[PDB]
């Protein structure tokens, strides 16, 4: 049977509202006057007042912006009945899919991260890991996919790129030699987490690395 | 328990601006449209706002007078009126959406109003003033310059000193407190409200209301005695 | 049966093109992969290249602007087949209604109209008629419905509003005494024709009324 | 018959190329422009009746497309020329009419200019050689999925405009012999010749649409 396709609506729409999504029709309307209605959560149960249908025209309406992180999907049913109240179709299932927008910034799991490493180690040696989460969708979009980088290092002794960070794992590593506890006991690294896999918004935290004996 | 509180009177001079407040409680403020309405010696829809996103719809008529805001932190809606004249002196109501049955919501929850002293579907209501005796049938009529869905045609009752009170919705459903004597009917462009047997209680100003795209409009009113 | 509602598209669209109109779906797609196509004038016969459907998704597309005054309606059919080409549905009739925009201005049939009337006549007396045409739709909209008015009269002797004009017929009538040939032999009336039954665009012409014995 | 007729500058100047159309109503058909240097690129297109355009972001600042309705002529202005702009420029009209998104099989013969976020199509191998009777197959891969309705192949021999060969994955264009066959789906497609022939030696280009812009492969040269 031909059915009404799932309707995809990006969260945070600007309208105007009410917004026409799609128009229901029963082909028994050439003969008899038909009246349409909808049921399901959002329409005649909570959340309240999200959807409606125009009774005579069959236009399905969205009355308010949606939020994918609250509710990602709705299941409604369209009904078609004649004036005297007889059903003239089996109810039609109507799916609404709320698609993601990048409305969340990445957030580090803590404000300051600490770690350590021995003065001797070879380049490539793992030191510590930092983490940022992003509430957006990370499967179909990049809106929730975080890329990590080192904005800067202090002090720059013996030189400036003592460390690197893996852009997906957040693992910080040593990439140069000549760490000496007595000389420089502590580096301060400003680390950044950028959503849209590097193309989006950026959040900053600190990672302190202590050098050991 | 849905409540909208408005201060009640404000005195202002011509040309100044004023901000009216509508304090909400009993529900999550961000999720529900708030509408504003003007009344003078009939009723007019100014516009509405969805608080969570700060989205508005305006009646073209008040585009330049009215700007609607919200303060989420204090569950408060505001309407700023600019460059006041005597024409602006009126009662201003806030009203929250709506009825939840799968059709386009209306707004049955009104604040008690604040008193300021200084292209659409037109709804013609007749007669403007009528009188009857108890036991008698009473019927009244509303006609629209353009077609209206039976889902979007409503009636209100107002007695002096009180905010309007939803009476019939979607042509023929009786609102909560409303007695079986009342009945509505109509279709397309002609609608009516009917009382089988008049009663002392029932004396008041009745207003028809439609939506068919914005703006909401009202009839000029029918005053019953 | 539930069907695709007629698709209403305003003429002179700006796109972007191709523009998604509506999405066909067969519920036999949960079990097997389904492929969609469209036929009919505009799709696989002239006019050329106006519509298309996305084979795998079922999205119906409009590829160019439409002109209601050329073609007001299209009748297409949507088809759903499995991989081996076998039909899995009765074809679905798809209507496209091109809705009118007000892309024509009203035009008087001539730039100067002339008429004549006797000095004696009573108010209410018909004098002449003027006419303007408008090529837009005058049935479903007012875009082609003209309203007439008298912008002004010259001279204003004995006073202004000697005449009136019926706002639909264009019939000009006398609405006061007293005309006198010897006194004012000729009035010049600037007449206007406004589409959208008075709400739209305006064209101006002249109507000269000679007063006779 | 649908025909597009196309008839030397220094760096920094502008030049206007013309594409004269006949055999059909000019105002109601999209015209596309295409660049070629020693591969093929889609510049943009225009719908003459309304003067609506789509541009490839890459030529947004070089190219401006106009039309002169009165003379059934499309124009493309190229601004501030460099050596990089020296190329062959083709116009091409839409398209094939079967209910799927049209393409463009009608090319002008091209005009030669000498100067003193998309679905990338990787074609391999770039150059190959074969002997007659042998099977020949070649391959095109796309960074992102493409409908089988919007995957096409062209043949070009030196000195002549490209020539539609296969359309919508597997349909043979008009002049094309049964030896040829196309197949593929999603992100991988191929063109196949059961038995090679002398005739068939040429540069073959895959083409896709999946939203704008149209893209081409780098080409496969057969010898
Ligand atoms: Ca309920
Ligand atoms: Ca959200
Ligand atoms: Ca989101
Ligand atoms: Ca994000
Ligand atoms: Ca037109
Ligand atoms: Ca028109
Ligand atoms: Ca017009
Ligand atoms: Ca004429």
């Amino acid at each position: 049977d031909w059915v009404v396709a799932p309707i995809s609506v990006p969260e945070n729409g600007k309208g105007p509202f009410p917004q026409r999504l799609n128009q229901l029709k029963s082909n028994k309307d050439r003969d008899t006057k038909i009246f349409y209605s909808i049921t399901g959560p959002g329409a005649d149960s909570p959340p309240e007042g999200v959807f409606a249908v125009e009774k005579e025209t069959g236009w399905l309406l969205l009355n308010k912006p949606l939020d994918r992180e609250e509710i990602a999907k709705y299941e409604l049913f369209g009904h078609a009945v004649s004036e005297n109240g007889a059903s003239v179709e089996d109810p039609m299932n109507i799916s609404i899919i709320v698609t993601d927008q990048n409305d969340h910034k990445p957030k580090f799991t803590q404000d300051t991260f600490r770690g350590s490493v021995l003065e001797g180690v070879l380049p490539g040696t793992s030191v510590m890991q930092v983490t940022a989460t992003d509430e957006d969708d990370a499967i179909y979009t990049y809106n929730g996919v975080v890329a990590y980088s080192i904005h800067s290092q202090e002090p720059k002794d013996p030189h400036d790129l003592m460390f690197t960070i893996h852009r997906s794992t957040g693992t910080i590593s040593v990439i140069s030699s000549g760490l000496d506890r007595e000389k420089v006991p502590e580096y301060t690294l400003t680390i950044q987490a950028t959503d849209m896999d590097g193309d989006g918004s950026t959040t900053t935290a600190v990672a302190v690395v202590e050098i050991l004996d | 328990q849905v409540q909208l509180q408005q201060p009640g009177t404000e005195l202002v001079k011509p040309g100044a601006s004023v901000k009216l407040s509508c304090k909400a409680s009993g529900y999550t403020f961000t999720r529900y449209w708030i509408n504003w309405v003007k009344q003078r010696p009939g009723l007019e829809w100014i516009g509405n706002i969805y608080p969570g996103s700060n989205i508005t719809n305006y009646n073209e008529k008040f585009k330049n007078k009215a700007t609607l805001t919200v303060d989420t932190s204090s569950n408060t809606a505001y309407m700023q009126l600019s460059s006041l004249t005597s024409d602006d002196s009126a009662v201003y109501y806030c009203a929250r959406e709506g009825i939840y049955d799968g059709y386009f919501p209306l707004f049955p929850y009104w604040g008690q109003g604040t008193l300021v002293t200084v292209i659409e579907n037109v709804l013609t209501q007749s007669p403007a003033i009528m009188a009857a005796s108890p036991g008698e049938k009473v019927t009244m009529t509303c006609s629209a310059s353009s077609s209206v869905s039976s889902g979007n045609f409503h009636w209100y009752q107002q007695k002096p000193g009180t905010s309007p009170k939803l009476w019939i919705y979607r042509t023929s459903n009786l609102a909560s407190g409303v007695p079986a004597r009342f009945s509505g009917s109509g279709s397309g462009t002609s609608y009516s409200l009917t009382i089988s047997s008049m009663e002392a209680e029932d004396a008041a100003t009745y207003y028809c209301q439609q939506w068919s795209g914005y703006p909401w409009t009202f009839g000029g009113g029918t005053k019953l005695e």
